[PDB]
């Protein structure tokens, strides 16, 4: 999100791609998962696509 | 020396209320 | 090696939260006292080897009492600016619920709203110590005075990312300067030291209050009196005889014959004799500075016993005629109080100890220096008789002293009582 905000030009599309093979990045801790979920929701509201 | 963790070492009166129904059946 | 660099900010935040949560004043005082005692023990342990230390409780005291901050200029960020910065930095939606809650807070304080917003969006354990927080706040203030906002934003971002929800709430409260805990300034100062409030009133600089009054045992009297220094002697208060018995809770007292001599203090240290007046004026030239010079100093060098090397005395200076063996009203000196003997300081000790130790300072010798005549009385008849005797002797009046009274320079009242006909 910080990287997206720095750009000064008008951005029609905002997109992020996740190249990973770990379906359970945080299995031991649930607070980290909740924070990640909240951040992902906030990014989606901002208008950032996630793939 | 140690550290900051070591030093911190972190009768009366009874009351009754009556409640009487005031319906046709009573 | 400041102590504040070893104390996490989380501990201070937790202590403040515990103080706020507690209802009774006893629990709040206990928490504050325990935190202060731990800090003092750690300070003693750390500075075992160092001789001169400027470290004190100031780093935490300034944060606990933001309303007394004067070293730091205005931050320039009020509630609205803080809300705007939080919205911008956290990248929250402009129209989202969090942004509306933060901005529309009915200009349930803003700190609670910020805490609720950041609770599910921040870490659970911070890593910023008190020193780092103080440095960041200093940078923010200095940059605000320099008209620069980019570095202010950077510092706020660092604080946000390196702090938990409770720490952020307390930091917001500190910045707003509205830290409410249920205990006022007076209670905190009393818990800190027994003579902090009046000292802070005397001087509006918090750093010295925390530095000088570090050791609880060392009272204000010891620090107020220093070698080769001119302090301000206190004075008695005029009172009526009819209620004299009510001035001291009907306790035994000391009656002294008032002398019409100028109040003056002196310090003896080996072959050095320093002199000062009540207003601080220096008159060492009148009586000289060494036993080989002057008129009065040469005749008192032998009076002091060998056991006395360094001493400080205060009294009244008058003029004496040996031919008629009389005292002429407006060289002889009278001694009625000792402020410091040897390394130990007698300021803390009550008047009884001072009177007891006066006899061991020097052997009285009429003509040059002696001890002012005085007696012990506990009845109004004794006071009347002493007043009549003084009037028959042309003395102005009577001095009434309470043995339990302590030395409190620059204050009016206490056991120092002046009785004059009226």
């Amino acid at each position: 999100a910080n990287l997206f905000s720095d750009v000064q030009f008008k951005m029609s599309h905002k997109r992020i791609m996740l190249f990973t093979n770990e379906d359970n990045p945080h299995g031991n801790d649930s607070a980290k998962a909740s924070r990640a979920r909240t951040k992902a929701g906030d990014l989606r509201d901002t208008g950032i696509f996630l793939d | 020396m140690s550290g900051w963790e070591s030093y911190y070492k972190t009768s009366g009166r009874d009351s009754l209320i009556f409640l009487v129904d005031a319906s046709k059946a009573m | 090696q400041t102590v504040a660099s070893h104390v996490p900010f989380a501990d201070l935040c937790s202590t403040l939260e515990r103080i706020q949560k507690s209802k009774g004043r006893a629990e709040k005082i206990r928490h504050f006292r325990e935190f202060l005692d731990s800090w003092r023990k750690f300070h003693d342990a750390l500075h075992k080897n160092h001789k001169d230390v400027t470290d004190s409780f100031y780093p935490a005291m300034r944060l606990i009492l933001p309303q007394l901050e004067r070293e730091r200029m205005a931050y320039g960020i009020k509630e609205t600016m803080l809300a705007k910065l939080y919205i911008e930095l956290l990248n929250l939606p402009r129209d989202g619920k969090d942004a509306l809650k933060l901005l529309n807070y009915r200009t349930g304080d803003f700190a609670m709203i910020a805490y609720f917003v950041l609770k599910p969006r921040c870490l659970q354990k911070g890593s910023l110590t008190i020193q780092q927080v103080n440095d960041l706040l200093d940078s923010i203030a200095s940059n605000n005075s320099a008209k620069r906002k980019d570095l202010i934003k950077k510092s706020l971002l660092q604080l946000i990312t390196q702090s938990s929800a409770l720490e952020q709430k307390w930091l917001i409260r500190m910045i707003i300067k509205d830290l409410k805990l249920g205990v006022s300034q007076q209670t905190i100062f009393s818990v800190f030291h027994n003579d902090a409030a009046e000292l802070h009133n005397v001087t509006t600089d918090l750093e010295k209050v925390c530095r000088q009054l570090h050791d609880p045992s060392v009272g204000l009297s010891d620090i107020s009196i220093t070698l080769f220094s001119a302090f301000k002697p206190m004075l008695a208060a005029i009172a009526d005889i009819e209620h004299i018995e009510k001035d001291m809770k009907h306790q035994s007292f000391y009656i002294e014959t008032k002398l019409d001599g100028e109040r003056m203090q002196m310090h003896k240290d080996g072959d050095v004799y320093k002199y000062f007046s009540r207003n601080g004026y220096n008159y060492t030239d009148q009586f000289g500075a060494s036993p080989t010079e002057g008129s009065l100093t040469p005749f008192i060098h032998n009076a002091f016993k060998a056991d006395i090397q360094i001493c400080i005395l205060d009294g009244e200076m008058m003029a004496y005629n040996p031919n008629t063996q009389t005292f002429m009203q407006k060289t002889c000196y009278c001694v009625f109080d000792v402020l410091m003997v040897n390394n130990k300081k007698l300021g803390h000790e009550t008047l009884r100890k001072r009177y007891e130790i006066l006899s061991s300072i020097f052997t009285p010798i009429p003509g040059r220096i002696e001890i002012v005549q005085k007696t012990q009385a506990h009845t109004k008849n004794e006071v009347i008789d002493a007043l009549n005797e003084a009037i028959d002797k042309r003395e102005e009046g009577i001095m009434v002293k309470q043995p339990l009274s302590i030395y409190k320079p620059d204050k009016r009242g206490e056991g120092w009582l002046k009785i004059k006909p009226e």
